[PDB]
RNA sequence: GCGGGGUGGAGCAGCCUGGUAGCUCGUCGGGCUCAUAACCCGAAGAUCGUCGGUUCAAAUCCGGCCCCCGCUACCA
């Protein structure tokens, strides 16, 4: 996903793995969701 | 003995709870319409119902008590065996708007319409509204009013609500639909009632030219629990023949029917078979002609058919044409007010992405959209359509408090 | 044709096997922490619809009456 490794530092945010997985659940959508 | 025939008619009954639909069909048939167990105990119309009766008139007696449904004429006291007029079919809708939407299926199969009214309930009643306007949708404007409970109303309030009846019809297509005094539990003059169903509701013109399609409403399995593997049967699939005629042992395809995973996406299968037998109940015939919900027992698997899986199925020939489309274009007409409810608010011009219920004749689906044109709609689905030709009646309902009520009547352009 | 419980504010436990409504969420209040919630323990709390019978003696075994009423005759 063209990683940018300044984000994993978990300082004032949330994990990165479990944000990727949630962006997929919306790209799979705006692709499927009447993006036809 | 009456020389047997299959029906010629359909009279779908519409109306709300307590308005008297169950026992009025008990009254015109001799048998009831609440056909499920939780229904049996709870007492509300949950099933899209069905009913059948015979008609024989005694030419000698006065008007009208001759119209009773057996080969005898001593209801009116006539010595003669009556002349036969037809065997009849009544299709029984629910009353509740928590269970309104589904009913529109059977609507695509009525050769008339019946609305029963509460003469001990003020004006206007909630679900008779939605029932009568959906009738206005289905292109069957033939209405039979009855003012019910002539046995708990004062004999003047009945007249006031009768005026209210003639009035409610004024301003809608049904200025010329009758008002006959009969009631549900008390069988009071059901005879001139059938006389009126005969006189006022005529037969809609039948045609055997387009592809014979049976637009199904029921589908069941004859096999009782514990049936040996020797007298095993297919499934029964039941509609009525509006265009054409179907026959036992005939090649046919059913649609949509069976869904299967073909190339990683979702899709169905139109299913070939031939008929194991044809009947209307308990008499022996072999080729179903127009008139009445006919039952067609087939060569398929029974598990495909039980529990109303293909509610609103369609049957045509396995060499015939009825399309299926995941994306459907439908010209839709907006409804004027919130008919079947306590409360009637404005009809809003919406934008898309809202999720609405689209019932295709006897079929039904959900839908969403991306281009909302002024007059038509391009709706994306999850299951294809049963559209034998142009502008077939698919209706749109929007959620109201868990009750999906009408927001337009649409016709499918293909 | 029937047939069931006839129970504290709430789950009704407990009924032929007979004497302590029987615990449990909830209401008052007392403990521990700094303080809260979890946690602990006293208190309130109906006393078996009700007239009875049987029963030394009772919901306990049997009946009058009535509360609510829960299952009474569907597969093309
Ligand atoms: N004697 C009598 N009883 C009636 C009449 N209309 C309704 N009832 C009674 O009212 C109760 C409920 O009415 P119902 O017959 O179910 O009316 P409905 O419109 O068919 N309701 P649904 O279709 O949901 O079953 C039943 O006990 C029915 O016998 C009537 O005209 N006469
Ligand atoms: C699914 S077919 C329904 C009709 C059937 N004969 C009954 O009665
Ligand atoms: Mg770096
Ligand atoms: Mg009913
Ligand atoms: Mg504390």
């Amino acid at each position: 996903m063209k990683r940018r490794p300044r984000k994993w530092k978990k300082k004032g945010r949330m994990r990165w793995k479990w944000i990727k997985k949630r962006i997929r659940r919306l790209k799979r959508q705006r692709k499927k969701e009447r993006g036809l | 003995a009456w020389p047997k025939v299959q029906p010629e008619v359909n009279i779908g009954v519409v109306g709300h709870v307590d308005h008297g639909k169950t026992t009025l069909v008990q009254a015109i048939t001799g048998i009831w319409t609440s056909k499920h167990s939780e229904e049996l105990k709870r007492g509300m119309t949950i099933k899209l119902g069905y009913a059948e009766t015979n008609i024989g008139v005694c030419e000698s007696c006065k008007k009208p008590e001759a119209y009773v449904t057996e080969p005898s004429c001593k209801s009116c006291g006539s010595d003669d065996e009556p002349k036969f007029l037809r065997r009849i079919s009544f299709i029984d809708a629910p009353g509740h708007e928590v269970l309104m939407a589904t009913m529109l299926s059977g609507a695509a199969l009525m050769d008339g319409a019946i609305l029963v009214v509460a003469a001990n309930e003020p004006f206007p009643q909630p679900q008779t509204r939605e029932h009568f306007v959906a009738l206005g949708i289905i292109g069957v404007k033939n209405l039979i009013i009855v003012q019910n409970k002539v046995d708990v109303v004062s004999k003047e309030e009945a007249l006031s609500q009768y005026r209210q009846i003639k009035q409610f019809t004024k301003g809608t297509w049904a200025e010329n639909v009758p008002i006959i005094p009969v009631s549900a539990l008390h069988k009071i003059n059901i005879d001139s009632l059938i006389e009126g169903i005969e006189e006022y509701i005529k037969t809609p013109y039948r045609d055997l030219s387009q592809k014979p399609v049976m637009l199904v409403i029921r589908s069941f399995d004859v096999n009782k629990p514990g049936t040996q593997f020797n007298e095993l049967k297919g499934g029964v699939i039941g509609g009525s023949i509006i265009q054409g005629l179907f026959k036992v042992d005939q090649e046919i395809k059913v649609l949509p029917g069976l869904r299967v995973e073909k190339q990683g996406k979702v899709s169905y299968e139109p299913i070939f078979t031939k008929i194991s037998s044809i009947r209307f109940g308990d008499e022996e015939f072999k080729e179903a002609k127009p008139g009445g919900l006919v039952a067609i027992g087939t060569y398929l698997d029974p598990s495909l058919t039980k529990a109303d899986n293909l509610l609103g199925s369609i049957i045509t020939l396995a060499d015939a044409e009825v399309p299926v489309l995941w994306n459907i274009r439908i010209k839709y007409n907006l409804l004027e007010r919130v008919v079947g409810a306590k409360e009637m608010l404005k009809v809003d011009p919406i934008r898309a992405k809202e999720t609405l219920m689209l019932s295709v004749g006897s079929s039904t689906t959900l839908g969403i959209v991306t281009s909302v044109k002024k007059d038509e709609i391009e709706v994306e689905l999850r299951r294809p359509v049963a559209v034998w030709s142009n502008n077939i009646r698919t209706v749109i309902s929007r959620q109201i408090a868990g009750r999906w009520r009408m927001i337009g009547w649409g016709l499918v352009e293909i």
